[PDB]
């Protein structure tokens, strides 16, 4: 069991303790998908409106 | 009214289990399913552990011990003799045992050849090792290779092969308990030494015996057997053998206790295993095989199936004894 | 969040007027509007149902619609009858002849823009509308035919506004006309297209259990109605309260409507009281449980053992151990687990209260979304088919426009809706 | 000194965020009115505690937080409550209609029309920033807003500061305190658009959370506010080491590299000891190697699971009180014996330790007692992928009906967006599983 970093200071102190050794995308598609939905969505709107009309 | 669901239709014993359970008229079945169970009868594979116990109002528990596979296959219970220090590399009730995959065996099979002592294994018997090696690769999967006892105990009249089967039953509190009726597999095939490739006489697995000469199904229960090594030997049953299986037993089930405890878990195991002995001339038990799955003898479905109930079931869901408890 | 609410016809008003006397009390409003109450809870939610009038007045967000005068100027000579803003009394004086054609087609075409115009000028004041939530019955002719005509216009003008309505269903054991089936299958054609959110007051399950278990030998309508207003103060509760919930109607249907067609609850109240007479032994919170549950308590002529449970909401009133309802919930599910769907997991869900309602200790309404249901659908349908195959008094149609191939549609709708039940009940 | 920026989510993010901020401030000794008498640097310094804190030129201390609602009930009492004076009303942005319960509702509806305004009252945080490290966020997988909006904010964060780090503390839904049926939709679509914009995320399962207040603390039916306090000291001991003196953790980007080798593999077990109910008049203070132990025992994880049927791939125990060096080396070498600790064949087994002396810090009347020493290990372990099965299995349940789908295509959303982000939650458990055998 190996002690490895002790670092101390005033508030405490940290260390390691080794038991034993080994064996994105982009505004733009953010904008385009989201407005993919926002059209979507008024598409099943004026059907809804077509519908009642 | 307690809850149970069902997911290993192929098991004889909780088939009885299921059973007697509903003729409580205390107990439901519901569809295999159904989330809202109180008692998981679960499979054997990919049992789903880690959607147990997480169901509020509802007490769960299943039978069987996540990790229990660490004892109840052959590569792997190997694996736990050598390296658990409380059985160690020397435990004196496992056979010489390695293993060896197919793309130290010769070490000690040649220390062996030094003093031209037996050197017969197992998987599938053979003397050489090439004979054996090349058997393993034949079939792809990772097998294990052991002495074979070239000088078993032989009853007579017959000169005759058997192995002993115990079943043993860990409940939710880890109480270790030991059926009173055990199982002597028996050979009707006089072992002879020199022909190893002779099945039937060597391997005493029931259905192998594909008969029913010395005693029904090959198969002596402890009344009988006890009352042969007295006439026989001597002895008893208990002196000569089962000192010696409650030690393997209690040995084995405490290695494991703290990988498979369910004593501070958010849902509880209990489980059946089968325990295989085979007791050679000189009256030593030896540990071949623990089955994590075991089929009952029918003399005794009744008995066992009643026990698993009142200790293993009713412990937790409440509504002289058939078992030795095994103390540590 | 405010509600908007309307409630058309003989039946709707009657019902809808009980309901604002129920929950005025309730809320410590009085008959002039004055709040004169105990607890904070009882105005920290208020706007949802009332507006808040000049003087700290409170004015019901409530549009009163008939094609009669007769029902209305009886509410407004009714106990509360002053507390409704009058500019919202909307009404002709035909009448509509429980005629689900003249409700929807002539003479509710008439007048449904002056009440739709009493719907803008509240929708206008409002600062977050949920939504709009209707009392009618199915089975005569105004609330029938004229009140699914404003449902239709109301999702035209506010199309993504939740529409919630307490439908009366017509039986044989209370009815005025024979036509009730006719109207009634008209109407929850419209239903199933243009709400949210209907609860199935059966007329056949407020008889009985006036009948069999209020032991009332000759039930009127005023002994119905008050099973209509306890269940309806109930079902609200977590609108009009402060709670754990604190829920709206939205957050109501996306957890009790798994599929868009399948929104015809199941109500449920515990204890069942017959008016004036007050029992004197509180329950105890197992009482109920069992009693909620009980389909004895069902407000819909429904066994609610011949279907599943798709989802449910319980509601708790008065003061008691939130251990004990979350212990006697957890016990009925896990008894009757069978009962519950497995492939909606988790699909009961339970909220408290501290103000019991009044006269009551403690009590439990119960909000069912029940395969069960289908049952009501096959009895009207029944009655339906059983004239329609002669065409019988077809001609009270015909005569204001419509086609026999309207009919056809609409029991056919019907029978669609029952067979969508039928599909969940095994599945 | 380097900044962070907490942002809190949806009502369970809000109500955590104010749990946490509160418990600061206790910690820091700052007011309710943000004045910090201890700090002299006034209007300024480059201390620890002003990783999370700006003071004013009036020597005010101020959250480096932002709280965001779809609707406004929930931050309200927030802006009327004890620390109404600590934060700036900028900083507590609410909209007026919420998701209803609806990730579809949170994301693209009503995602889009304040997307933008939170990203700008953000980076008007940011810019007073001297050399910003990155973002904490809270929030539920349950709640619409939660899930949804988190999601969206998360995929525009990784773009405005692709280079700053985020880490999550997400509440995982559990039935007993939940209130609605479709949290398993809601979580396994966020987890699917968040997973490669979360450099590191601490689950903390409400189930687990109820029931060690039920057990610990002998609350019959735990409350948000009891959850939320026993929340909050976990969350303050992960962060200490980011407002505190110290060499382990100084830095967001420490937590990915002590805590997270393989970079989807990101969810740390949190486990606590000792949690002690305020009520017990007496009680035995427990020692260094007793809350080392109680590290290994399911019942004091932040997920209920079992550690032993998995591997580990790091491990930090970060004790706050009376423990020293020594005390911890014992009771790690009496636990290697007796527990059934196995980690990755390419990984170290080993613990970096982190010790801060200040014991914990309980609120004034609250359910916690004072106690002289705890411990918080964060722990890497494969068996947390128990709590995805159990959340994907209720997922399939439903969607194999489409139950509930309609809810979510009205919005926006197509069916696919469903078994797509299924499918990354197979991959998830794909990954995890081959770890661990
Ligand atoms: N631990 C804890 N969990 C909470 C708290 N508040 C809500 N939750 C959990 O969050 C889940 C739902 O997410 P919410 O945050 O409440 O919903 P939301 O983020 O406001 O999103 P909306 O749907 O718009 O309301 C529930 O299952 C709760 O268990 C809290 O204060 N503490
Ligand atoms: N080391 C050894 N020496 C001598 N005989 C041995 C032996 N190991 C096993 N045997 C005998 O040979 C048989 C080998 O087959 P094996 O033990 O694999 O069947 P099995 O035990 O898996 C069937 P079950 O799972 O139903 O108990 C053993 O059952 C025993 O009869
Ligand atoms: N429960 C209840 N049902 C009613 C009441 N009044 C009428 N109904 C039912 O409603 C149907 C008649 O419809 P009604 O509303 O009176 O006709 P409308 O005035 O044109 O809407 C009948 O089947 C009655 O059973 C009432 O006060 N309570
Ligand atoms: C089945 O799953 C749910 C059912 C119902 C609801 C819900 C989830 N969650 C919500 O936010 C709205 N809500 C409720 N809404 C209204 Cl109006 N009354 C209620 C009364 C009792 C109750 F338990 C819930 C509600
Ligand atoms: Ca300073
Ligand atoms: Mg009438
Ligand atoms: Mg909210």
């Amino acid at each position: 069991m190996e002690v490895i970093e002790l670092n101390k200071c005033t508030s405490g102190q940290s260390f390691e303790v080794i038991l034993k050794p080994p064996s994105d995308p982009s505004l733009e598609e953010i904008q385009k998908k989201l407005e993919a939905a926002e059209e979507r969505r008024k598409y099943q709107e004026a059907e809804l409106l077509k519908h009642l009309a | 009214m307690y809850t149970f669901v069902v997911r290993d239709e192929n098991s004889s014993v909780y088939a009885e289990v299921s059973r007697l359970l509903l003729a409580t008229g205390q107990w439901k079945r519901l569809r295999k399913d159904n989330p809202r169970f109180n008692l998981m009868l679960g499979e054997r594979n990919r049992l789903p552990f880690g959607r147990l116990g997480h169901e509020p109002g509802l007490v769960q528990l299943v039978n069987y011990y996540r990790g229990a596979d660490k004892l109840c296959r052959k590569a792997s219970l190997v694996k736990l003799i050598k390296t658990s220090p409380e059985l160690s590399e020397s435990c004196t009730w496992f056979p010489e045992s390695y293993v060896i995959y197919p793309t130290v065996f010769l070490a000690a099979y040649n220390r062996r050849r030094e003093g031209r002592e037996g050197n017969v294994w197992i998987a599938l018997i053979s003397s050489e090792a090439s004979e054996l090696l090349d058997f393993i690769d034949e079939q792809g999967q990772v097998h294990v290779i052991q002495k074979y006892l070239e000088k078993p105990l032989l009853l007579e009249p017959g000169h005759r092969k058997f192995d002993i089967r115990s079943w043993v039953l860990v409940d939710h509190l880890y109480n270790i308990y030991l059926y009173r009726e055990g199982v002597l597999r028996t050979s009707s095939e006089p072992y002879n030494s020199a022909n190893f490739q002779d099945k039937t006489c060597h391997l005493t697995n029931h259905c192998i015996q594909k008969y029913g000469r010395y005693e029904e199904g090959n198969e002596m229960f402890f009344e009988e057997f006890n009352q042969y090594l007295m006439d026989a030997l001597n002895t008893t049953l208990e002196n000569s053998i089962l000192l010696q299986i409650k030690h393997i037993i209690r040995s084995c089930l405490m290695c494991i206790e703290p990988a498979i405890s369910t004593k501070h878990l958010h849902y509880q195991s209990f489980q059946l295993f089968g325990f295989d002995f085979m007791v050679d001339e000189e009256l030593k038990v030896w540990l071949i095989e623990v089955n994590g799955a075991p089929a009952c003898a029918q003399k005794l479905y009744a008995e066992l199936c009643q026990g698993i109930v009142d200790v293993a079931i009713s412990s937790v869901f409440p509504l002289t004894s058939i078992f030795i408890k095994l103390h540590h | 969040r405010e509600i908007v609410h309307i409630q058309a016809g003989q039946c709707g008003n009657q019902i809808g007027a009980k309901f604002w006397e129920v929950i005025s009390d309730e809320h410590g409003i009085d008959p002039t509007g004055s709040y004169h109450g105990d607890s904070d809870l009882q105005l920290e939610r208020i706007n949802v149902y009332y507006n808040e009038a000049t003087g700290n007045k409170y004015v019901p967000r409530a549009i009163l619609v008939d094609l009669e005068p007769g029902t209305m100027d009886s509410v407004r000579s009714g106990p509360f009858g002053q507390i409704f803003r009058p500019d919202n009394f909307v009404f002709g004086q035909s009448g509509a002849g429980n005629n689900w054609a003249k409700g929807h087609y002539t003479e509710g075409a008439e007048l449904v823009d002056s009440v739709l115009d009493v719907v803008r000028k509240e929708s206008e004041s409002c600062d977050c509308l949920q939504g709009f939530q209707l009392t009618h019955s199915l089975g005569g002719g105004t609330g029938s035919g004229m009140g699914t005509l404003l449902i239709s216009k109301i999702r035209e003008e506010y199309p993504d506004r939740i529409m919630n309505t307490f439908s009366v269903m017509p039986s044989p054991k209370v009815s005025d006309t024979v036509v009730e089936p006719y109207n009634a299958t008209l109407s929850v054609h419209q239903l199933v297209e243009n709400t949210d959110e209907t609860y199935c007051i059966d007329n056949e399950a407020l008889y009985d259990i006036c009948f069999r278990t209020l032991k009332l030998t000759t039930p009127t309508y005023g002994d119905l109605n008050h099973l209509v207003s306890a269940t309806m103060s109930g079902v609200t509760t977590c609108l009009r309260f402060p709670g754990q919930l604190n829920a709206d109607l939205r957050k109501l249907a996306v957890n009790m409507v798994p599929f868009p067609r399948l929104h015809f609850f199941m109500p449920g109240f515990a204890p069942l009281t017959s008016r004036g007479s007050q029992q004197y032994r509180a329950l105890t919170v197992p009482e109920l449980t069992q009693q909620m549950f009980d389909s004895k308590n069902m407000m819909a002529a429904c066994d609610p053992r011949h279907g599943r449970y798709l989802t449910v909401a319980a509601i708790f009133r008065g003061r008691m151990s939130m251990k004990e309802v979350d212990e006697q919930m957890l016990n009925v599910q896990n008894k009757n687990s069978s009962y519950f769907v497995e492939w909606i997991p988790n699909n009961v869900k339970t909220a408290v209260c501290d103000i019991p309602p009044r006269g009551l200790k403690m009590s439990a309404t119960f909000i069912g979304n029940s395969t069960a249901i289908q049952e009501l659908f096959k009895r009207i349908s029944e009655q339906f088919t059983a004239m329609f195959r002669r065409k019988a008094f077809l001609h009270w149609y015909t005569g204001e426009g419509m086609d026999e191939m309207e009919f056809t549609e609409a029991e056919s709708n019907m029978n669609d809706l029952v067979s969508e039940y039928q599909q969940y009940q095994d599945a | 000194m380097r900044e962070c920026i907490s942002i809190h989510v949806g009502q369970a993010g809000v109500q955590i965020g104010n749990a946490c901020w509160e418990l600061y401030c206790l910690e820091h000794g700052i007011q309710p009115d943000g004045q910090m008498p201890s700090d002299k640097t006034i209007g300024g310094g480059d201390d620890s505690f002003n990783t999370f804190f700006s003071e004013t030129g009036a020597g005010k201390h101020v959250p480096r937080a932002v709280f965001v609602d779809l609707e406004p009930t929930v931050i309200d009492e927030v802006r009327t409550g004890t620390y109404r004076q600590l934060f700036h009303p900028e900083q507590l942005i609410t909209g007026k209609e919420d998701a209803a319960n609806n990730y579809a509702r949170g994301h693209y509806t009503i995602g889009k029309e304040i997307i933008d305004l939170v990203l700008d009252r953000i980076r008007k945080l940011a810019d007073q920033c001297t050399g910003l490290q990155g973002f904490l966020v809270f929030h539920s997988f349950g709640g619409g807003t939660g899930s949804g909006f988190t999601s969206l904010l998360m995929e525009r964060l990784s773009v405005d500061y692709g280079k700053k780090s985020k880490l999550e503390f997400s509440i995982y839904p559990a039935p007993q305190v939940s209130t609605a049926v479709v949290e398993p939709y809601n979580s396994i679509l966020t987890t699917h658009t968040t997973l490669e914009h979360s450099d590191c995320a601490f689950m903390v399962d409400n189930e687990a959370i109820y029931d060690i207040c039920r057990r610990n603390l002998d609350i019959e039916r735990p409350t948000y506010t009891n959850l939320n306090r026993l929340i909050s000291q976990i969350v303050s001991s992960i962060t200490a080491s980011l407002r505190f003196d110290g060499a382990l953790n100084v830095d967001l980007t420490e937590f990915q590299t002590n805590l997270v080798p393989y970079p989807r593999i990101h969810f740390p077990l949190a486990t606590y000891a000792p949690v002690i109910s305020a009520e017990k008049a007496y009680h035995e203070q427990l020692s260094v190697a007793e809350i080392t132990n109680a590290c290994f025992e399911p019942a004091n994880q932040m997920v209920k699971c079992d550690p032993r049927h998995g591997k580990y791939m790091a491990c930090c125990l970060l004790y706050r009180g009376d423990v020293v060096p020594k005390d911890v080396n014992a009771a790690i070498a009496t636990i290697k014996t007796k527990r059934s600790i196995q980690f990755v064949d390419w990984c170290p087994t080993g613990f970096k330790v982190g010790i801060n002396y200040q014991p914990p810090t309980v609120v004034p009347g609250g359910d916690l007692a004072k106690v002289q020493r705890a411990v918080c290990m964060l722990s890497n372990t494969t068996a947390i992928a128990e709590a995805w099965a159990r959340l994907d299995h209720k997922f399939d349940l439903m969607y194999a009906k489409r139950a509930f789908v309609h809810w979510y295509v009205g919005e926006g959303m197509e069916e696919g967006e469903f078994s797509e982000a299924r499918e990354d939650m197979a991959a998830l458990e794909k990954d995890y599983e081959e770890v661990g055998v």
